[PDB]
C-alpha cells in the first residue's frame, strides 16, 4: 500500500481517489489539474502501482528541464551513434520504460514539435527514431500533470487541437490547500510524528494556540510542498520534546 | 545542437612500411 | 492481393462517393492530394490507398512536415552517405530512398515552410536524388501522398506557398465530407464505439441510446469529426459503467466539473 | 582556529561565525547564503577546518564557470563505465573529494539534470553510475552555497524544488558590509600593512579624516574583492609613507 | 631590467607621466591593465612593462585572445602530455606553462568569446592548470598584463563579458593620453617616420616642412591615432617626390575623389 502516504479526509480527495481506482486498470492516458505543489508525482504513483501490471519500469522524471533539441534527445534518445555527439545507442526514455507508464511535469512548457510528435506516438505505438530508422512499437501507459488553463493556451493556438482532445481523454483535478480546511491540523500532525520519528525524538509534545492561528490565517501556495518544509524546520528547530512547539519558522530566506 | 565539422585530439599512432612488415612477422608459425 | 478493408464504419451518402472515387485511384501512378478538416479520418483513406495499389507489398513509412528538425532536415529528406560530415560513422538510408516501391505519407502540407518547399522541390518531378556528400546520383520510382488542413489557393495567393510546387502536387484533390455535414452516420460512428469501449471494459453487454443523448448530439457544433466521438462515447460509457440502462447525458467536455 | 585570516565584528559576522561554531558537528548539508565576493570561501574553509572535518581532503568547484556537459561530467563522468570516446575518464571532483569536503558554488546558475542528479546523490547518500549499477556509499560531508534566493527562480521553476527544499534547514546569511559600518578601518589598516611589507615600504602612516570620510560613505557593491582591490590601489597611489594617505581611488577608470 | 630598445618618444608632458606610472609598476607582479584606443602605441608600454620588471630574463608570448581556436582552447592553453604519434619522445606545450617564469601579454581583451573568458577565469584564480590525461596538477607563476580599447563597463553592463574575471584582473590601469590630448609630440613624430620612409623609399634627403602643413597636420580633431598620422606622412611624403622643394601638400584621407 506504500504506506499511502497523504491521507485525505476531504471528499474532493476521497472522489478523486476514487477514480483513480477506476483509471487504474485500463490503459488510457490520463491528465491530472494538480497545480505546482499539489499532488506532484504522488498520484501518478498510485496510477502506476495500481494498474494490471507493476512490474513495467517507472522512471518518469519528465520536466520542463530541456530545451526543445535536448528535450528531444532525452525523450527519444539517438540511432546508434549515426549522428555527431553520440558514440553509442541511447534508447532515450520511451523505450527505457516498456510495458508500464511513463510520467510528464510541465508538458505545457513542450516545444509544439514534441507535442505533435506525441500525437504521432500515443495512438500507433510506433517510435520513430532521430536517427530516422525502422520505427519501433512499445506500449506505455502516459500519465500528465500540467498546472494552467489547457483550454486558453489552445485557444491561443500554441496547443494542437488533436493532441488536446487525444490526450486528455479523462481529466482528474486535484482540490488546492486553500479549500483544504481541516486537514491542515492533520497534515501537521502527522507531518510532526515522522519529522519526530526520523530525528529519533521520544515522543511528541504537541501544538499550542498561536501555532494554531497562524496555520489558520497564513495562505501556502504549495499544497504539500510549502508546509512540511514550515512544520519539519519549526520541530528540527524546537529540537526537544518535553516543551510542546509555539515558534513557526515561516519563510526559511528571512532575514536575521 | 547541430552539423558541424569538428576537431579535437585525444589519441596518438605512427608506422613505417618496415615496421609493418615487422609486425606481420609475428602473425605466422615457426 | 486481399481486400485490406483494415476499420470502415458509418458508410453512406458522399463518404461512399469518395470511397467509389478513391476506389481507382490506387491503379494510377500520378500523386494524389487530400483536403479535409482536421481529424477527417484522412490518413484512413491515405492508408487504404497504398493497399490498394497494385503494388502494395512495397514498405509504408509516414513522416509528419510539422515535426521537421530544422538542423537534421536534409539529411532526413534526402539521405547522407558514410563520412559525408564529421560524426557519421556509416552509412544512413534517407527517408526518400527507404521507400521504393512504396508510397510516402506527407502531412501539413499547410505548414511546409519555403525551405523545405525549395528542398523538395525537384526530387518529386523527376524522382531524382543525390546524398548529401554523395558522389552518384539515385533515381527512384515513389506515388506522393499528402494531407492538409487549410487552403492551398488561399496560401498561395498569400504568397508562404510556390504554385510551382502545389501543380506539382495537384493532379486530384479528394475532398472528405465533413461528418457534422453528412449527419447520416453519427449514430452509426457512436454506436460502434460505443461497442468497442464496453467490450474492452469487459462489461457483460451495451445497453442502447437514450434519446435525450440523440437530440444533444446533432445540436453540437463538432470540431472533432470522428476523433472527439470516439473520445466522447468512451469517456461517457466509461463514466457510466453498466449496462443497467442506455446513458442519459454525454459528458461532451471532460473539463466541466463534477458537481 | 584559521580565523586569524578573517575578522569578524559589528553583532553580524559575530552571529555568523556562532552558528558556524554550532553547526560544525553536523556532517550533513548546510545552506549558506551571501552575496558576491563576502566571505563564501573563506567560510567554506572554515567549515573544513572546524574538528568534524578537518581530516579529509577538500575541494570546491564553482558551477557557475563551467557549462552543463563538462559539469555533469566532472563531478560524476565514466568513474568505472565503459563507453565510446571519454579515454581514460577520471572519477572527478565529486568522488576524489569523496571522504573530505565538499563546496559546489552557485548552485542557482547549474542545468536542471544536475541538480536533480545531485538532489539524488545528496539523497540517503548514494551516488548514481551508468557503467556499474553498484552505488558509492562513500561518506559525504559536503554543504551548499548560493547567493541570490532560490526561491525567486523557483517561483518561475527555474530551480528543483526539492533540492531547495530537503537541504532548507541550515540556512546561513553573510551580510554585506555596507551593515558592519565597525570592520572596514581594521581590515584597511591590515591590507595596508600587508602590502607595505609585500613592497618593503617602511611603515604605514594611517589614514586621513577625509579618506575615512570617503571609506564610509561609499555603498561598496563589491564587498571584499572591490575592498582589496581600492585600498591596494590607494597605498599604491600615495607610494610614499611620510604623511596618511588622502586620495583613494574606487573606480580605476576614472581620467584624472 | 635592461631598458630594451624601444622608440617611446615622448615630450607632450602627459606621456612622460604615464611612463612613470608604468615604471613604478614595473617591479610589482600585481595584474596590470592597459586602457586606450585605437592604435596608441599600447603594445610598446606592455613590452615595457614586461622587459623592465624582475622577470624580465623570463620569456615574452603574447597571444591573441581573438585567434584562439574555440574547439581546440583546453589542448592550446593547456597542452597534453601524449605526443602526437605513438611512442612520442615529446609534447607541444600549452600558450599556459609556455609564459612561466615570464608575463603573459593579452590583447582584444573585449572580443574574446565567452568559451575563452570562463577558461581562463578558473585558471588563473588558482593556478594548478592540469593537461588533458593525467591527474597530476602544475602549480605555474605567470604576470598577467592586458590592454584593451573598447569599455569593457559597458561589455559588463551588456553581459556580452563577464565581469568576474575583470574585477580579478582590474587591480590597476594605466591610462594612455590620445595624440590629439598630446598634440605637442607631433612634429618630432612626424619628422622621424619621414626620416624613416627617407631609407624605406631610398630617398636621399629630406626636403623640410612647410608652414602650411604644419598647419593642416595641426589643427587635425585626429580620430585618428599615431600609426594614422604615421600613414598620413608616409602618403604625403612619396607624393611630394624627389624633395627638390620643401614638402607642401599633405593630404588627410585618401578616398576623396577629386
Ligand atoms: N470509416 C471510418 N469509420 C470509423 N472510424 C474511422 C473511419 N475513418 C477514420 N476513422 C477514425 O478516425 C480516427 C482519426 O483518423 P485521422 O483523422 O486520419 O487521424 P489524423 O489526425 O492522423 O489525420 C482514427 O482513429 C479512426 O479510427
Ligand atoms: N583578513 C583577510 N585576509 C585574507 N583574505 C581575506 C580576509 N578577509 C577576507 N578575505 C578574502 O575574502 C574572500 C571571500 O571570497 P569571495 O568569493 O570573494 O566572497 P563572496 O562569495 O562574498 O564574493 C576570500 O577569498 C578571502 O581571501
Ligand atoms: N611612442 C611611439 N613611438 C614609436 N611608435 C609609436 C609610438 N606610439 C605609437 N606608435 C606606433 O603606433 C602603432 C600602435 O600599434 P598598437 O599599439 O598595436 O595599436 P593597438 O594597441 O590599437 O593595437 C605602433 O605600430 C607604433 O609603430
Ligand atoms: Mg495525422
Amino acid at each position: 500500500e506504500y504506506k499511502d502516504n497523504l491521507l485525505g479526509e476531504a471528499n474532493s480527495f476521497l472522489e478523486v481517489l476514487e477514480q483513480v481506482s477506476h483509471l487504474a486498470p485500463l490503459d488510457k492516458p490520463v491528465l491530472i489539474i494538480g497545480e505546482r505543489g499539489t499532488g506532484k508525482e504522488l498520484i501518478a504513483s498510485r496510477l502506476h502501482y495500481l494498474s494490471s501490471r507493476w512490474q513495467g519500469p517507472f522512471i518518469s522524471l519528465n520536466c520542463a528541464a530541456l530545451n526543445e533539441n535536448l528535450l528531444d534527445s532525452e525523450l527519444f534518445g539517438h540511432e546508434a551513434g549515426a549522428f555527431t555527439g553520440a558514440q553509442k545507442r541511447h534508447p532515450g526514455r520511451f523505450e527505457r520504460a516498456d510495458g508500464g507508464t511513463l510520467f510528464l511535469d510541465e508538458l505545457a512548457t513542450a516545444p509544439m514539435m514534441v507535442q505533435e510528435k506525441l500525437l504521432r506516438v500515443i495512438e500507433y505505438g510506433e517510435l520513430e527514431r532521430v536517427g530516422g530508422s525502422q520505427p519501433l512499437q512499445v506500449n506505455v501507459r502516459l500519465v500528465c500533470a500540467t498546472n494552467a488553463d489547457l483550454p486558453a493556451m489552445v485557444n491561443e493556438g500554441t496547443f494542437r487541437a488533436d493532441l488536446l482532445d487525444r490526450l486528455a481523454f479523462d481529466v482528474v483535478q486535484l482540490p488546492p490547500l486553500r479549500e483544504r480546511e481541516s486537514d491542515i491540523m492533520l497534515m501537521a500532525e502527522y507531518f510532526a510524528i515522522q519529522m519526530c520519528r526520523e530525528i529519533k525524538l521520544p515522543l511528541f509534545p504537541g501544538f499550542t494556540e498561536r501555532a494554531r492561528e497562524t496555520l489558520l490565517n497564513y495562505r501556502w501556495p504549495g499544497n504539500i510542498r510549502e508546509l512540511k518544509n514550515v512544520v519539519e524546520r519549526s520541530v528540527y528547530r524546537h529540537g526537544t520534546s518535553d516543551y510542546p512547539l509555539d515558534d513557526i519558522i515561516i519563510d526559511p530566506f528571512k532575514r536575521r | 545542437m547541430k552539423q558541424g565539422l569538428q576537431l579535437r585530439l585525444s589519441q596518438q599512432l605512427a608506422m613505417t612500411p618496415q615496421l609493418q612488415q615487422a609486425i606481420r612477422l609475428l602473425q605466422l608459425s615457426t
